[PDB]
Order: structure tokens, then C-alpha cells, then sequence
């Protein structure tokens, strides 16, 4: 998957967007450049052997919205190195860098029932203590959880489910 | 549900929805023109791609074909319904008879029996063949391997062992044709039908004709039938027509599966792939498998990885030499390289053990003299060294034997030799009881009585 | 031959332990799910957010 | 009896008493591919190298490649049930095995689960599978014997307590036979045994465990198994699992003897893992670190000084030096010592025993080649009686083989030469010995005294075998107090030489071969 | 010995049917972190007799 | 402060990403906490932007992606001078003998350039070893380099122990011993041997140990050189012993594949000759002070073709080749006279008396090696009576080159012998002429002087 | 999929002004240093076998002209050279 080759570009675009105070636009800009990449006929062209420049200028034409001389030049760089199919992974990494820089985390919370909201006030206040970041909740109701709740944040998990605790107990043959 | 996304030789990549990706070793199915093709799943790549081997010809496959996900491994008929019929790797009937009256089907991928289940046995099994049960005798429930190069006698020897063992034995038998000649499958089938012994034998054939994927899996189809008869509590004979072809079909696909080459270009998994097959061919406290395997030796190189790995798996090993076979001594067994776990004074007893070690000592000493003799000639030897040579040459000739299956070649009638006659015979030669007979007297005579009658007419 | 049966003794005990445990937790899943309560569910959350 | 099962149904309730409902926190990943026992995992930012990663079921993997954006790991078990998108949890744990005295007489796998079916283990806790050896200042010099019971090895190629001695040769030359006879002979020496089976077929293990059980030897022995069926990571890791069990005795002032069988196959399993992980191949397609694989394994076998034991035991055991002795086995393809794995292991060890096919077919069994075999500890490992006699044997016997070649067309033989070729044939005949028939010190010493004082010299060669059998029989009935003296002391003096002279003079007159 | 221990094995299975009922509630009470006088004991005894 | 982060761990090789303006220099040391234990990394390569590829000076086990790395702006520096004497150190120059802190006044980087061409010296003062075959066939000089070549089990260690006994006790000056790739058992036995003989105060010991991660072995040899270079620059005359130079090269091979280099020859790194030359060219005697060194060289399978031994032959001054073909006969020291050689063996040093004696012995043994082929098939009766006499006197000289060492009594059981150079020459002349034509061959074997070979003949 | 001199600050330079050919062909910067080889970004007018001058009055020979960089071999001690020189 493209993640490893997308990292160098994602940093440079975010760094540049910080200097020029344009991070929001750049996000909405990369969101278009990723989406044109997903179109079928455009995809065929990208898998083709068109020389970089001829590929780039035919891409840039479709990406009309792109800020000329900044967003459009970022395409020319990626076209020299044939990374254009990585654009969906150059985005999202840009969003990750942004969320780190804005000291903000999406955190997820999965339970047998819709949580009581008052509980979510406690959970968010706890997560803002566990991690020194503002925490957006987007919790879920799930049938698999017999009772209780899972808290998931980045790649750290705190299982509070009865499902997990039974299958944690069933372990001791 | 799936889509084909690459086709590289025998290997096909299929994409599935990420909620639905097939397990490893699942069977998939795809329509290829006017026939159905099965694919077996080997690896899960990322992103719902899955990499598979075609159980049939992959020519005419397009990209973008729709693939059906069967929820199970390759499963084959087992039990008495298979007896007397010829079946394919997929467990399909290949004789022109009707469908197989299966009651049960078993997945060809299985775990070996646990360490607690295994059983020991020391019951010596007799053979017709002077050199084999003298030099490398073997037990009921053990494994035998015939190692040799191209054209040395692996099949003819296995056909005598079938004739001798599998007709004085009373239980069922399984013969697995793995990457060998189709003519020899047809020749075998008939003489089984002409002898009316066919109804005790299940036959599975995956000959060289077939595409890689067939030659790879067909050995496991054969074991899975033999494991049903063993677990039923029977004593079973399993014959494998060439085990080397299983490893070679792994080599052919391994690069297309994206695995770095090892050693002499073999797959890196060679020892695990061989071991996971070999560990299933074991006798157990519930029931027994006696096994004979032919083992082709590429370029006669016994130090090649594929022979070298096979040697640790087996209880008796008989090694066939092109250098002997070009003398026309048959069976072309090398007694200085052939060996068995059963050549032990406790199981064989002392007379047999002493006779075998005497023969081994004289023939070794003859190898030590041959480099002197080649430059100097024999006249320079000592008068005891000349007696060692004069005996060793008689020993080499007396290891020769007429075979009932070989009558079509030599014309001469075959011989079955009791173990007692072999020990008595070789013990007499080494003691010098026969030092007055010519060498020609010993070549291709069944028993030592027959050497002295041949000597009267020279 | 006698020491063999006192090895066999331990094999028979351990196999029965395995049986009763797995059928015990299979019962426990049915028993606990049917006995779920919203105050008890809230009390799970109220415990873990106190130590988290 | 089985109402004790009913009583431990209360013990099942005692698990509930010990169990804890607390929510932990742990780091998480997803499996992104599965192939040939290797998995790639995305996530696990806090995975450490060599950590145990825990999978669905009760299955584990070892993290080996920590690349950027993915972890590569090997599955310690059957892999085929794993799938892409399975969640996976990183523990904090390194791999550990059960260890202790309770292990003796058990057959366990490389994870230490018993496979003999004799019920659960008894053990004294767990120890890490990977561990650093005792450093230079913590060792003591090797100067005690471990007896093989073979005339050839104990005379010519003495093994001391804490040595590493390579057994090397081609297939079917007696490599395993020598090593399990070395186990069998420890039945009463006080040295604990470990046999590690890497990549063997399970029925061969079941047969060797049977022979250990026909003799008295199984009660003193741990058997660690990774059969040819098991995954390439269960093997590879087995020698280390065996060493961790041997170290428990080594660090409490006890002696252990560990036989790693087919260290070569450990290398083949490690090559499989390395190529499936796409690490660059080196010579002969092995990875380059394959020397580091074996050298760190074999440098664990050591004799430690008493101070190290006292520190480890926290003063419970004082004044006792502990030792672990390793006997690795290598298979050569055609006597070719130049292969990469043989050259590495020959570099590491404190000596080698070469077994070879030409001697074995000639009937010289055990087939020990006196010339290319050597012990780097030598006489410091022997008892004084064996030390005194055997030093003459091995180099004389090597020169006999040179002299016999140069002689082969010489008709006149000078008396020094005629004597040497005669003596050398009679010593070559004397060192042959039957399998499972180990000889005590006093028996070996007496038979060497017969050769080095020339009592054999007149005896006709095929009778030399019967001469030895009759001499051992005679001395055991008539002169057993001296056998006890020699076996207990290992001593040698003028009265010992005199009493042995008297016994040889008396036997050779009075008895018949 | 095999005949003798198989007699003991069927006898132990009968007594542990009672003991495993106690197991299931003890597990459930720790897993729910609270003692529970649950009403639907029909579900316990149904599984208890049917699977054993 | 801690400013890099770990970004990969594969085996012994660790990649660290620093900020693009503070990238570590090549061969800089770096520091990281591997749990409780502090670990050091040495920088090998700068690659990409900000990333550096490094070798761990210790186990990789337990490293994580993400750990903070501190940048030490110097290479690995080790204690040097008198404080080192009587101590055992690891590669990092840390005490491993439990005796306490080293107490140094100065520390030196292990990476430094060789002496310049103007600084070298040619002072080939002959040095006596007391070993017959070495002093005749391959005479040492003070300040030279000596290599003991051989495959496994041929006598490299006990020869070096004999040389350490004879010169290094007599030397009256400091010594360094580098245990590169040594067995931990033998490193212990040497430390007690030097202590019990009470010479340990003259010697400083650096040990690599085989067990240690690949990084330690690669650099322990440079640590040994750096202590010896400190004593040389003081102006002292020092002895340097190296327990195996081969294992320095073999440690490079392990990491070299992971450092991304493509391979060459029989699997060796491409840099093999550069790495060998950079080490060996520091071990030289300048105008200020002399280093005399003895190096053991492992020869894989005794194949002297192999690139690692074949390359080192060019850097030495005397080379002693120990052969398994001789060792198979048990005739230690097992030095092959037809392959061993020295720069000092010419009449302008040795004088004509010694030169004529060594050339004589070589010519007799060479001739006998041809005659030996005829005999094995045609038999010795088929020779000329001149060739029969040459075969006899050669086969005696072959045994007379043997000598028991009083570091080998544990193997032999017999008292070791020392010989003067003067007595050695007289003995070989005596076999080359008639004086001992009448003694058997076995009357020479492991004797000592010629003056006592007659006595073994009377005993034989 | 792997990186070929795709490094963050070089990428950022191009985004600001893609036409960096406006800077002189005569000069460049070191971007890697290993084993006596350096890789140089720039030197658009380099030629096969040309001498490149390094700090400390040192030289390297230009031996690979690649599409993005020059590979050059240092004619002296190299271990103090650093990226961004
Ligand atoms: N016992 C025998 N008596 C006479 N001829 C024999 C004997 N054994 C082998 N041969 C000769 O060798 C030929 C080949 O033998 P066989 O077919 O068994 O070889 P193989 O080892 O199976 O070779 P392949 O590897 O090609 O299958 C036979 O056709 C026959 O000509
Ligand atoms: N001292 C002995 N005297 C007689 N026979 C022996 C002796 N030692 C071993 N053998 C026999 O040699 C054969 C092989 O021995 P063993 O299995 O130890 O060899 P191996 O080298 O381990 O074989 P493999 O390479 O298959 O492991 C067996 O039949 C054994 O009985
Ligand atoms: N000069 C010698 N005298 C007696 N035995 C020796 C001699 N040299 C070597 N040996 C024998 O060879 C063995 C190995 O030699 P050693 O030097 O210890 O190994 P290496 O040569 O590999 O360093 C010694 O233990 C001893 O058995
Ligand atoms: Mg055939
Ligand atoms: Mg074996
Ligand atoms: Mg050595």
C-alpha cells in the first residue's frame, strides 16, 4: 500500500500550508485531487505509460479548482515520480498531521446500548485527562457487546465489555 | 463475488469484498469457457486480494471473470466406495464407470497424529528379494524408500514388492500415481483387473501430463484415502509412484507465489512441505500403514536437497546405482549405501546381523582395492587381497536375481527366495564353501542350489 | 506398569476439568445476557471512567 | 480416585476466586496478510522486537521485523485459520518456558506443553527463552569428567563438565547413537540430561524415548520436541527452550548434559523464516547472522564459579560450581566440512568427534576418526588413570594410519615398523564397542592397561575381542574391590600399576579367551 | 484399570452436574461485579441437564 | 538533548530519524534507553533526509519504533594509558572484571588515521622465539607483524600462548591482548594464567567474546589498537596480540547485507579489502615507538584461497602456516616449512650461516614431497639409492622440526623444551649431513635438541 | 514502492516554485554519505569523469549521472562529509 511513499509528500504539503496559513484550503484541495484519481477513465490513464509531463498536464486540466502554482505544482512533483495513485494516502496523512498539530484526537466508544450522554460527559472528560488533547467522540451501539463498553483511542484499547471479560475468563482452562 | 485480477502461469489472483475474503486452502470455482475450473487459495494478500493455484489448465482465463467462493477445502470421497476405481486429484472418477457411491468426503488437508497415538512394531516383513531383506529388511507398518536416478529400476522393484507383499497381505491397498507416466498407470490398472485383485486397490493418478496444481495436491488425496482405511482400524499398504514430483511441483509454483529462491533454487519451504506430507504416513495404535515410496534423484546427485531431506523421513532406504545397473546386475541395489533401522541384532538376531556385516565389510574392502587394481592390475595384490576380491565379485553376482515382473525383459523365469536361503547362501560364500565355482555361476540364480547346478554347465 | 496407571490417573482428572469449565462459561453467557440490567450496565461505565 | 476430580471442581471455583475483572490497556493492530506462517500487521506502535504478540485463540507470534508502517511476525503454531482483518494485541511479554525438576521424565514441546499425555507439568516457575551467557569473570575452568562409556571417546577425546563437543558426520553413521548412549550412561553419575529433537519424525522420537525407558535413563532426562510437522518457528526456537531448562540446573550448582540434535535443521528452519521475511540471502542462501544464531546458543553451556551461584541463589547454595555441557550434532553431506553451517559450528565448539562412512562400513563402530577428531580441553577432563594411559593412545594411532599407507607395498618391514603396525591394528580392534553397552572407568582403564603394557601383543587379532570380554568377566568375579577403588577414586599409583600388572599376569596365565 | 476408572468417571460426572451449576453463578456474579438473585433459573437447569 | 527517533529495527541494524539540521556525523555514537539498560549505537551511513543507519553495540531485543535518541557529538571513546593495565574491558571500554572504575585521565576515539609515510621505520632487529621451526624458517623481527594462519583445531592458540610465554614475559614492557571473537572459556583461562603467573600488571585485556552482538565484535579490535597506539605514542615498545582477525571481517559480513550493500565474491562484503587495510595499516612501528604484533588468522576449511585469509597475507611480515595435513599426524607444532616464510630470512640479516641452513631444509623437503608420490605406488625399492637416502634424511628432518611446549603438557603429559637459535642451526646441519643417518625416525619425534634425540633412540 | 530522493524539504521547495532550474547548474548539495560514495542533488552540468570540488580542498569523481542525482566517489578521507554540504 502507498503509505510509506506518501509520507514525504504529506509532510511537505502540511509544512507549506502552515507557512502560508492555508491548511484548510489545502485539505479541501487534496480532497479533490484524491477524488479525480478514483474516476475510472482517469485511473486508466494513471496506470498508463504516458510520459510524466503529458500525464501531469492532462491531470491538472481536470483539477481546475487546484490553486495554480501551489496545488498544481504539487501534482507536477508527484507526476515526475509517478505517485499520483498515492493521493488518497497523501491525504488522510495530511489530516493526521493536522490533528496532531491541532492537538486533537478522534476517539471511539462502542457499547451494547446508546450511552447515557451524561456518561459521555464523563468519558470525554476522562479521555481529555488520559490524553492531553481535545477529544471528539463518535460512539456506537453494537450487538456483539453483551454489556459494558469498549474505549478505543489511536491504537490503544480499554475493553470494559462483558464479552471481552468472559472470553478473558474462559481462557483459564 | 470475486474477480480475477492477474493470471501468471498456474497462479491466479482474485479480489473479494473485504468482508468476505476466503480462508487459506478454501476451494474457489470459475467457469473457463465450457468447463469448470477449481482454484485453491494459498495466500491472503492485502486489500482483499487472494492468491490461488489452478487445479487445471489456466489458459483461456481472462481478467475480470466472476469467481464463486465455495465454503470448504478440497474434499474427496473416502471408504470402500473408492475401492476398485480410478480417481482424480479432485476426487472425481476418471475410469469410465459411473459416479462413486460415496458416503463421506474428507478434506485433503489434515493434521498428523499426536505423539501419544504412535505405535512401535518390530514384525519383520519378508520379501522375495535377496538383497533387500538381507541388507535393508523392513517391518510391517514401516516406511521404505527406493532412491535412484532416471531409469535405474525404481518402478520394477516397486512392482515386485506389490507382487510379493500386497498379495500375501490380505487387507486393502492404495496406489498414488504422482507425476509419473500415464502408460504405466494403464498397464498397472489392467494387470490388476486381469488378476481380479483390483477390487482391493484404490488408485489415484496425477500424471506428468497434468498441470502443476494437480501434481502438487494429488499426493494428499492419496494419503487421505489411506488415512480413512487406517482409522477404520485396518492394516493398509500405501504405494507412492514418485514422491520427488510433489517437491518439484512446489518449485514450479513457488516463484510465482512470490517467494525468494533457496539453495539450488528450491522453494524456501522445502523441508516443511515435505515434512507435513511425510508425517501423516504413520502407523498408529488404531491401525497400520505400510508404505513404499519411489524417490527420484536428480542428476544422480544424492546430495541434492530434495533427496537429502527425504532420507531422514524413512525407516528403510534402498539406494539404486546407475554404475551397477550398467553392469547389468539387477536389482541395482548399492549395499554400501542401502540401510535399515531393522538391521539390529535384537530384532533380526545374530546370524542375520553377522552375515550382513560380513558382506558389508568384504564389499567395502573391495572398494579400497579398486584404485590399486585400476593402475597396477590385480597381479600386484597380496594373496589374501586376491581372495577378498575373488569373494567380493561372487557376492556382487549373487545379489542379482530374476524377477517375475522382469520376465518380459530377460525371458528367464523369476525366483522367490526365502530369507533362510539368503543367509545360508552368503554365509557359505564368505566362509569359502564355494571358492571353486566360477563367477558366472552366481549371476541371476535364485538360490545357492541353483548356482551349483549352473556351475555344472558353466 | 503401576507407575503407568498413576500417570494415567492425572490424564483422566484434567480432561474432566476442561469439560466442566467450557460448559460452565457457555451457561454463563446465556445466564448473564438474559440478566443484563441498564443500572448494572451504567455501573460498569461508572467504574471504568473512575479508574480511567 | 476420580472423586478427586470432583474435589478440584471446587478448585475450578478457586480460579474464580483468583480471577480479576479489571480492564487493562493494550496496544492494537490488524493482520493485513497471511502466508506460509508469516503475518504482516499494521499498527502496534508499541511493539518491541522479540516480543510475544497475541492472536485470536490461544496463539502467539514473535515480532521480528519492525519496519516503518508494518510489523512482520512468525506464527508459533498452525497459521491457516488466521485471516486478514483479525485484530491482534501486543502483550508486554518475552517468550518464557516452564522450568524445574518436575520436568524430568516428561516429553514437552518447544513451548513446554507436555505431549506424553502423562497429565500436566509440575514445575518451579518460568524462565526466558532468550538470555545472555555468563561473562568472563563469572566462569571457572573445566576440570571434571563427564563419562561417555565409549572406549574410543573417553580415552581419545575426553569431554569435561562444561565443554561443548560437536558430533559431526554423514547420515546413518551413528551420530544419535553416541549421544543417547552418553545420556544413558549418566543414569547414575548425578548429571541431569536434556535431549532436544529438532525436525525429527515423531516415531523416531518415540523409539528413542522407548530405548531410554528400557534402560533406567528416562527418569533423569527431559525430552524437548519440535517434529517435522511443526511450524518453522517452533523449531529454530527449540534449542533455546532446551537451554533455558538446562540453565536452571546450571545456576543452582548441578550438572546438566544437553544434546541438541541436528543443529543443522535449526539452521534450515531459520533460513525458511528469513527468506519468507524477505531478508537478503547470504552465502549458500543462509542469512548472515546464522553464526550469531548458533554462537549465542552454544556459549550458554559453561561452568560457573561458586560466587556466581551464591549470588544467583541469594546464599541458599554456597560453595558449589554449576555446569552445563552441550553436545551438538551436525550432518555433513559428503564429508564436506566447507559448507557454511558446518564451518560456523566447527568454529564455535571446544572440539569435534568425526564419524565417517568408510570406517563404519569397515565395521569400526563407533566410527571415530582419531586424526581429525580433537578435544580442546583434553587431559584436564580425565581421571588420572585414564589421563596417564590414554595420552599415548590417540597420537600413536594416528601415526599408525600414516605408517600403514607408506608400508602398503614395502615387503621388508623393520622391527620398529613391524611392531608399530601390529600394535596399531590391535588397538584399532580394541576400540570397537557394541551399542547400548557402556563401560565403567575401571573397565576402560583395565583394557587400556592391557594394550599399553603389551599384554595384547602376542594375542591373535580376532581373539582380541574375546580376550577383552573374558578379561572383564574374570576381573568382575575375582577382583571387584579394585574395580570399586578405581571407579570411586580414579586414582593411579605404583600399587595400582602393580595390582593391574598382577591381574593381567594372573588372567593371561590362568584363564582362556 | 481401564474398566475400574471408567466406573469412577461416570460417577464423578453425576456429582459435578451439581457443582457446575454453582460455577456458572459464581462466574456471573464476578463478571457482573455484583451478587444477583436471578429469577430465570429454568435456563440454568435446562442447560445443566441437557448438555450433561 | 534527545532529538532523534527510532524508525526501524531489523536485526542488529537500527534506523534513526533526526531533524534535518542536526544529523549525526558518520561514526558518531548515539544513546538510547532499552528499558532499564542504556544502549549505544554507532552511525554507519547518512541516507535520505535526516535518517541515519546504525549498528547496535548490544542487543536489539526490546527496542521500539519511536524511542527517543540522544546525539553524542563524538565517536566511541575509550580509556587509554597506564590505568588500563591489569583490567578487562569490553568494546566500549567499560570494566567487565568487577574491580571497579578504570580511573582514567584520558580517552581516545577508536577511529583514527594511520601514520603518514614519513613516520615509518625499518628497524628489523632480529627477535628469538625459542621455537625451532619459527626461528629457523620464519624469523621474527622487533616491530614487525606476524600471522599464524590455520583452520580449526591446528594450534593457533597454544602457539600464541607459547609466544606469549617466551617473549612477552621477557619483553620488559607493556602488552595489549585483544580477544576478538574469542571463546569466553579461553578468555577466562588466559586471565587466570596471567594472574597466577603474576604478569597481569603488565597487560591490558579487551574482550569481544563471540556471544556479543555483531556490533561489539566489529569494533573491539579498534579498541585494542587504540590502547596500543597510546603506549606507542608515549614512546614505549609494546606487544599486541590479536586472538582472531578473521572474526573482525566476518562481523562486517553479518551487518553488510543489512546495511544494504550488494554482495561480492564468496558472500563477503564488497569493502573487505578496505576494511582490512584500514585496520592493519595502524599496526605499525613509527620513529617514536614500536608495536610488535602476533595475529591469529582463521582459514575457512584450510582453503588459503579464501578471500579473507588471502587478503591478509599481504599485510604481514612473517607468516606461519599451520596445516591440518601435518596436524593429522599429531606432529605439533604443525608448522608447514614449505609455506611459512619471513621478510627477515635473507643473508643481509640472518647471515649466510642461517640462510644456507634454511634454504637447504626447504630443498630437501620439497624433493621428498615428489619422491613420496612415487613410493606410494611403485614402492621405495624402485628409487635411486640417492633418492632413497634423501627420503630417509627428509623424513627425519620432518620429525626434528617437532618440539613439545610447556603450555601443552596438559595435552602431551611431557616436559616442554626451549631451544636457542644457535643450537637449532647446528641440529639441522647435522641431519642434512651424515651425523645422524643411523637414528630411526621415531627418535626425532617431539624430542627437543638434537643432543637428546640420540637419547630417545637409545630408549626407543 | 520505495523512495527515490523524495525528501520533505526538496519537495517543499518545488511546491513553492517548481522551476528551480532558475538556480545555477554549476552547484549542488550532498544528500547521502556512505562507504566513500556520496549522492549529490543538482549539478545539472556535471559530466562523466568530472572533478567535483568538496570542502577541505577535496575532490570526487562523477561516475553515475542519474536522472535525479549524481553518484560520486571521494578521493580521500570521507568520514567527515555530511548531507547538506
Ligand atoms: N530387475 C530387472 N531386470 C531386468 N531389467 C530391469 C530390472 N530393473 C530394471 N530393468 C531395466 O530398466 C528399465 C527401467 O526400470 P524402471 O522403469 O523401474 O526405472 P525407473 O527407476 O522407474 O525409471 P524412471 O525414473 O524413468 O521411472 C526396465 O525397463 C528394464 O529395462
Ligand atoms: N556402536 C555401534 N555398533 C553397531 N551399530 C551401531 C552402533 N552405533 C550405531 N549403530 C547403528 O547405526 C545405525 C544408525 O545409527 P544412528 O541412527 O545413530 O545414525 P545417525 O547418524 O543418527 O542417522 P541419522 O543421520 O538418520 O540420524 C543404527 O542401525 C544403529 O543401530
Ligand atoms: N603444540 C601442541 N601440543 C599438543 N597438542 C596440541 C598442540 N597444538 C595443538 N594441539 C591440540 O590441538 C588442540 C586445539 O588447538 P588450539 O590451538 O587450542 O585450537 P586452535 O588452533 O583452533 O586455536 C589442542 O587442544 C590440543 O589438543
Ligand atoms: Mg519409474
Ligand atoms: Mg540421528
Ligand atoms: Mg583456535
Amino acid at each position: 500500500e502507498f503509505i510509506t511513499v506518501a509520507r514525504p509528500y504529506a509532510k511537505a504539503a502540511f509544512d507549506f500550508a502552515v507557512e502560508h496559513q492555508s491548511v484548510e484550503r489545502w485539505q479541501d484541495m487534496l480532497a479533490f485531487a484524491a477524488e479525480v484519481t478514483k474516476n475510472e477513465q482517469m485511473a486508466e490513464l494513471l496506470s498508463g505509460a504516458l510520459a510524466p509531463e503529458t500525464l501531469a498536464e492532462s491531470f491538472i486540466a481536470v483539477a481546475g479548482e487546484q490553486l495554480d502554482e501551489n496545488g498544481q505544482n504539487l501534482i507536477r512533483v508527484m507526476a515526475e515520480n509517478g505517485r499520483l495513485n498515492a493521493l488518497p494516502d497523501v491525504l488522510e496523512q495530511f489530516i493526521h498531521l493536522r490533528a496532531v498539530s491541532e492537538a486533537t484526537a478522534e476517539v471511539d466508544v462502542i457499547s451494547a446500548a446508546a450511552l447515557s450522554e451524561q456518561q459521555l460527559a464523563k468519558i470525554s472528560a476522562a479521555m481529555e485527562k488520559r490524553l492531553s488533547r481535545k477529544v471528539k467522540l463518535n460512539a456506537k451501539i453494537d450487538k456483539s457487546v453483551m454489556a459494558g463498553v469498549i474505549i478505543r483511542a489511536g491504537d490503544m484499547v480499554i475493553d470494559g465489555s462483558v464479552r471481552g471479560r468472559l472470553e478473558r475468563l474462559a481462557d483459564v482452562l | 463475488t470475486g474477480k480475477i485480477v492477474q493470471v501468471i502461469g498456474a497462479v491466479v489472483d482474485v479480489e473479494f469484498p473485504q468482508d468476505a475474503v476466503p480462508r487459506v486452502y478454501d476451494a474457489l470455482e470459475v467457469q473457463n469457457g465450457n468447463e469448470r475450473l477449481v482454484l485453491e487459495v494459498q495466500q491472503q494478500l492485502g486489500g482483499g486480494i487472494v492468491r490461488t493455484i489452478a487445479m487445471g489448465s489456466s489458459d483461456g482465463l481472462r481478467r475480470g471473470l466472476d469467481v464463486k467462493d465455495l465454503e470448504h477445502p478440497i474434499e474427496v470421497p473416502v471408504g470402500k466406495a473408492t475401492l476398485g476405481r480410478i480417481m482424480n486429484v479432485l476426487g472425481e472418477p476418471v475410469d469410465m464407470k459411473g459416479e462413486i457411491g460415496e458416503e463421506e468426503r474428507w478434506a485433503i488437508h489434515r493434521a498428523a497424529p499426536s505423539y501419544e497415538e504412535l505405535s512401535n512394531s518390530q514384525e519383520l516383513l519378508e520379501t522375495g528379494i535377496k538383497v533387500i531383506d538381507l541388507m535393508a529388511p523392513f517391518a510391517k507398518g514401516g516406511k521404505v524408500g527406493l532412491f535412484g536416478g532416471a531409469g535405474v529400476g525404481k518402478t520394477v522393484n516397486m512392482m515386485e514388492l506389490i507382487r510379493n507383499i500386497a498379495i500375501e497381505h490380505s487387507g486393502y491397498s492404495v496406489f498414488a500415481g504422482v507425476g509419473e507416466r500415464t502408460r504405466e498407470g494403464n498397464d498397472f490398472y489392467h494387470e490388476m483387473t486381469d488378476s481380479n485383485v483390483i477390487d482391493k486397490v484404490s488408485l489415484v493418478y496425477g500424471q506428468m501430463n497434468e498441470p502443476p496444481g494437480n501434481r502438487l495436491r494429488v499426493a494428499l488425496t492419496g494419503l487421505t484415502m489411506a488415512e480413512k482405511f487406517r482409522d477404520e482400524g485396518r492394516d493398509v499398504l500405501l504405494f507412492v509412484d514418485n514422491i520427488y514430483r510433489y517437491t518439484l511441483a512446489g518449485t514450479e509454483v513457488s516463484a510465482l507465489l512470490g517467494r525468494m529462491p533457496s539453495a539450488v533454487g528450491y522453494q524456501p519451504t522445502l523441508a516443511e512441505e515435505m515434512g507435513v506430507l511425510q508425517e501423516r504416513i504413520t502407523s498408529t495404535k488404531t491401525g497400520s500403514i505400510t508404505s513404499v515410496q519411489a524417490v527420484y534423484v536428480p542428476a544422480d546427485d544424492l546430495t541434492d536437497p530434495s533427496p537429502a531431506t527425504t532420507f531422514a523421513h524413512l525407516d528403510a532406504t534402498v539406494v539404486l546405482s546407475r554404475q551397477i545397473a550398467s553392469l547389468g546386475i539387477y536389482p541395482a541395489v548399492d549395499p554400501l549405501d542401502s540401510t535399515s533401522r531393522q538391521l539390529d541384532p535384537l530384532v533380526v538376531g545374530q546370524e542375520h546381523y553377522d552375515t550382513a556385516r560380513g558382506v558389508q565389510s568384504i564389499l567395502q574392502r573391495y572398494q579400497e582395492l579398486k584404485d590399486i587394481i585400476a593402475i597396477l592390475g590385480m597381479d600386484e595384490l597380496s594373496e589374501e587381497d586376491k581372495l577378498v576380491v575373488a569373494r567380493a565379485r561372487k557376492i556382487q553376482r549373487f545379489l542379482s536375481q530374476p524377477f517375475f515382473v522382469a520376465e518380459v525383459f530377460t525371458g528367464s523365469p523369476g525366483k522367490y527366495v526365502s530369507l533362510k536361503d539368503t543367509i545360508r547362501g552368503f554365509k557359505g560364500i564368505m566362509e569359502g564353501e564355494y571358492d571353486h565355482l566360477p563367477e558366472q555361476a552366481f549371476y541371476m540364480v535364485g538360490s545357492i542350489e541353483e548356482a551349483v547346478e549352473k556351475a555344472k554347465k558353466l | 506398569a503401576q507407575a503407568e496407571i498413576e500417570a494415567e490417573r492425572k490424564r483422566a482428572r484434567e480432561e474432566l476439568r476442561k469439560q466442566v469449565a467450557i460448559l460452565a462459561v457457555a451457561g454463563a453467557e446465556k445466564i448473564i445476557e438474559r440478566s443484563v440490567d441498564e443500572a448494572a450496565n451504567s455501573d460498569i461505565v461508572d467504574k471504568l471512567v473512575a479508574e480511567l | 480416585m476420580q472423586l478427586n476430580s470432583t474435589e478440584i471442581s471446587e478448585l475450578i471455583k478457586q480460579r474464580i476466586a483468583q480471577f480479576n475483572v479489571v480492564s487493562e490497556a493494550h496496544n492494537e493492530g490488524t493482520i493485513v496478510s497471511v502466508s506460509d506462517g508469516v503475518i504482516r500487521i499494521h499498527g502496534l506502535a508499541d511493539a518491541m522486537q522479540g516480543e510475544m504478540i497475541s492472536l485470536p485463540g490461544n496463539r502467539y507470534a514473535i515480532a521480528l521485523n519492525l519496519e516503518r508502517d508494518s510489523v512482520g511476525a512468525v506464527v508459533m503454531g498452525p497459521y491457516a485459520d488466521l485471516a486478514e482483518g483479525m485484530k491482534v494485541k501486543a502483550t508486554g511479554r518475552i517468550l518464557e518456558v516452564p522450568v524445574g525438576r518436575g520436568l524430568l521424565g516428561r516429553v514437552v514441546n518447544t513451548l513446554g506443553a507436555p505431549i506424553d499425555g502423562k497429565g500436566p507439568l509440575d514445575h518451579d516457575g518460568f524462565s526466558a527463552v532468550e538470555a545472555i551467557a555468563p561473562g568472563v569473570i563469572e566462569r571457572q575452568s573445566v576440570d571434571q569428567p563427564v563419562q561417555t562409556g565409549y572406549k574410543a571417546v573417553d580415552s581419545m577425546i575426553p569431554i569435561g563438565r562444561g565443554q561443548r563437543e560437536l558430533i559431526i558426520g554423514d547420515r546413518q553413521t551413528g551420530k544419535t547413537a553416541l549421544a543417547i548412549d552418553a545420556i544413558i550412561n549418566q543414569r547414575d553419575s548425578g548429571i541431569k540430561a536434556i535431549y532436544v529433537a529438532i525436525g525429527q519424525k515423531a516415531s523416531t522420537i518415540s523409539n528413542v524415548v522407548r530405548k531410554l525407558e528400557e534402560h533406567g535413563a528416562l527418569a533423569n532426562t527431559i525430552v524437548v520436541v519440535a517434529t517435522a510437522s511443526e511450524s518453522a518457528a517452533l523449531q529454530y526456537l527449540a534449542p533455546y527452550a532446551g537451554a533455558a531448562m538446562g540453565e536452571y540446573f546450571r545456576d543452582r550448582g548441578e550438572d546438566a548434559l544437553i544434546i541438541y540434535d541436528d543443529l543443522s535443521k535449526q539452521a534450515v528452519a531459520y533460513r525458511q523464516i528469513s527468506l519468507l521475511l524477505r531478508r537478503p540471502p547470504g552465502r549458500e542462501a543462509f542469512p548472515g547472522d546464522v553464526f550469531y544464531l548458533h554462537s549465542r546458543l552454544l556459549e550458554r553451556a559453561a561452568r560457573v564459579n561458586a560466587e556466581y551461584v551464591e549470588a544467583f541463589t541469594k546464599g541458599e547454595v554456597k560453595g558449589k560450581t554449576g555446569s552445563l555441557t552441550a553436545l551438538p550434532i551436525i550432518e555433513t553431506q559428503a564429508g564436506d566440512v566447507s559448507a557454511f553451517v558446518p564451518t560456523n559450528v566447527i568454529s564455535i565448539t571446544d572440539g569435534q568427534i568425526f564419524l565417517e562412512t568408510n570406517l563404519f562400513n569397515a565395521g569400526i563402530r563407533p566410527a571415530v576418526n582419531p586424526g581429525i577428531s580433537v578435544s580442546r580441553v583434553g587431559g584436564a577432563a580425565q581421571t588420572k588413570i585414564m589421563k596417564k594411559l590414554s595420552g599415548g593412545i590417540r597420537t600413536a594411532l594416528a601415526q599408525y594410519r600414516e605408517l600403514a599407507a607408506f608400508s602398503q607395498f614395502a615387503s621388508d618391514l623393520d622391527d620398529a615398523t613391524r611392531k608399530q603396525l601390529d600394535h596399531g591394528q590391535k588397538v584399532t580392534e580394541l576400540l570397537k564397542q557394541k551399542q547400548y553397552a557402556p563401560m565403567s572407568v575401571a573397565q576402560q582403564s583395565l583394557v587400556l592397561f592391557a594394550a599399553e603394557r603389551g599384554y595384547l601383543a602376542d594375542v591373535e587379532l580376532s581373539k582380541i575381542g574375546s580376550f577383552e570380554a573374558a578379561l572383564l568377566a574374570y576381573v568382575d568375579r575375582d577382583h571387584a574391590p579394585l574395580m570399586q577403588e578405581i571407579n570411586q577414586t580414579g586414582g593411579y599409583n605404583d600399587e595400582i600399576e602393580g595390582k593391574l600388572k598382577g591381574i593381567l599376569d594372573s588372567f593371561k596365565a590362568t584363564q582362556s579367551w
